[PDB]
């Protein structure tokens, strides 16, 4: 469960990766398929190779799915419904990689926003990315 | 375990830019911020109550001066990181109790921290065969228990 | 993030606990001490032998934070908002802990409750455990 | 596994109740309820929808059998774990790539299936015994990845 302190800390965080979001959500995606290579097998259609469309307009997604995680923080499950249908119900995605894409997206945040990755808003994103983790993950319909 | 040798030159490359007397003491100084039951284990550190006490803290640096060898150790007999870590296991598993998942953790903030310091040069190659180190360190300090 | 099917299975079985609340907390515990020892270390204070009136009386409120995180569901973050200042800031409980408690909640109520335990309400209650155990375990002050 | 003889005399008085044709399909059925993402690595076992469906699919039943038969093998060598299923954790891990944690949980859904069916007289003792058990197993299914 996410603190009064929690929330904005990363309201605050993501604001700042702003335009830079569909970038990040790139790099987090590249990073885990080069350091985790089971991730790859959930995306069997994708063209693979650095400099993918695919991952590029994947990452968009992800990244607008997470900044709209961010704009309704206090009611995620109400938020990401028809992604918990996704990822849950059709995808059947194991939550390991749901840690392992969340530990990307930090480390791509920690080399690219050095001055807003504080202990405090690491602590704060990582929780925040294990709560969308949770929703994405159960079957609550 | 075996890194791939463009990674192997990589990853020796940049641990040589790293900063032996501060990278350590963020990596576990980081741990008890994010994951903060990790702050049990330290009873004997003082104050641990915000995350600036805890990085300020000398024995936080100190103690992750010698964490921060323990990977420098390893990263040089990577052919057998199981044995180099046969003693280190012992006293964190059969002895300080210490769940292996917390290993894991550990090897991941340390990873953020690379990233945190060496922004754009930590690449995703880079990363990929850092995964592979400190997973396998992790995989050798938890062999005292499994 | 439990489901209506969930919410339900969960109020129906633990209600077929009722006036057996304490003495299945009780063995809970003691499932948990034998089967995990590394979990005793977090009782100093206690009396840990079979039938001990402490671990008998804890059973009591370990089963009665569960029945009140029962009755609070669609809101457990401030229910049990005492406890996670407890378990959280107080006592820095290792979430795996969390993990084996519940599992052995599960057999308890396995062991007890047959008639109760479909893999539906097996599911929903692996579910609502993992859940009252991220409050428990998460700083949200 | 070293487990203390009024254990091992109780562990296998029990294994000897067991109905080896219904619990090992209860075990890798509420396995696939309980954690919906292990419905993935089946795909060729037909209809797995409704909770019912996955209990009552015959071929849940048929691999259970198999699953269970593991165990009893593992039960028997219970001094050599890492041996009996050396090759099983090439076939899971090094090819099929199951996730280490899913070894640990089907090992815990068994014991959960296991007071299911004994109800008192699995008592905390017996299944203090069976969780080192179980655990081994895990250890050991997961030798060929760590
Ligand atoms: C930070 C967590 C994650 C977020 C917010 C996220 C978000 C999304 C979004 C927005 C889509 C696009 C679907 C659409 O609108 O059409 C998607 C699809 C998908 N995601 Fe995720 N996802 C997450 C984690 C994961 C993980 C960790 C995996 C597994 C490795 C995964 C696998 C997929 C797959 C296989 C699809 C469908 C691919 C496609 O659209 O072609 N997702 N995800
Ligand atoms: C990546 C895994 C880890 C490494 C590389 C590591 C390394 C070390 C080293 C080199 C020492 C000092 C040598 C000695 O005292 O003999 C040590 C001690 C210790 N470690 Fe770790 N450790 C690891 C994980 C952990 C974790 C996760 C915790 C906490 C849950 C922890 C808590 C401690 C404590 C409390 C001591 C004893 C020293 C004291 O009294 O403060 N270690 N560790
Ligand atoms: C299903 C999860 C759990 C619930 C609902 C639960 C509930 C409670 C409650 C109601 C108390 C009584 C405190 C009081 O009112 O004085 C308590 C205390 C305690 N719990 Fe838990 N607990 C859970 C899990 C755990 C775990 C897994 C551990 C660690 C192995 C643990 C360790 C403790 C300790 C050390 C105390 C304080 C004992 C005392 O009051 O003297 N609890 N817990
Ligand atoms: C607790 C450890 C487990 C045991 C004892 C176990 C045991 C077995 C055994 C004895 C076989 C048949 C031998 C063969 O045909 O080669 C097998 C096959 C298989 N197991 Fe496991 N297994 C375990 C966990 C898992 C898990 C967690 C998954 C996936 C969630 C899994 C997926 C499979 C698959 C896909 C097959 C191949 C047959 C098929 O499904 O088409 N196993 N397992």
């Amino acid at each position: 469960v996410l603190s009064p302190a929690d929330k904005t800390n990363v309201k605050a965080a993501w604001g700042k990766v702003g335009a830079h979001a569909g970038e990040y959500g790139a790099e987090a995606l590249e990073r885990m398929f080069l350091s985790f290579p089971t991730t790859k097998t959930y995306f069997p259609h994708f063209d693979l190779s650095h400099g993918s469309a695919q991952v590029k307009g994947h990452g968009k997604k992800v990244a607008d799915a997470l900044t709209n995680a961010v704009a309704h923080v206090d009611d995620m499950p109400n938020a990401l419904s028809a992604l918990s249908d996704l990822h849950a119900h059709k995808l059947r995605v194991d939550p390991v990689n749901f840690k392992l894409l969340s530990h990307c997206l930090l480390v791509t945040l920690a080399a690219h926003l050095p001055a807003e990755f504080t202990p405090a808003v690491h602590a704060s994103l990582d929780k925040f990315l294990a709560s969308v983790s949770t929703v994405l993950t159960s079957k609550y319909r | 375990v075996h890194l791939t040798p463009k990674e192997k030159s990589a990853v020796t490359a940049l641990w040589g830019k790293v900063n032996v007397d501060e990278v350590g003491g963020e990596a576990l100084g980081r741990l008890l911020v994010v994951y903060p039951w990790t702050q049990r284990f330290f009873e004997s550190f003082g104050d641990l109550s915000t995350p600036d006490a805890v990085m300020g803290n000398p024995k936080v640096k100190a103690h992750g001066k010698k964490v921060l060898g323990a990977f420098s150790d390893g990263l040089a007999h990577l052919d057998n990181l199981k044995g180099t870590f046969a003693t280190l296991s012992e006293l964190h598993c059969d002895k300080l109790h210490v769940d292996p998942e917390n290993f894991r953790l550990l090897g991941n903030v340390l990873v953020c921290v690379l990233a945190h310091h060496f922004g754009k040069e930590f690449t995703p190659p880079v990363q990929a065969a850092y995964q592979k180190v400190v997973a396998g360190v992790a995989n050798a300090l938890a062999h005292k228990y499994h």
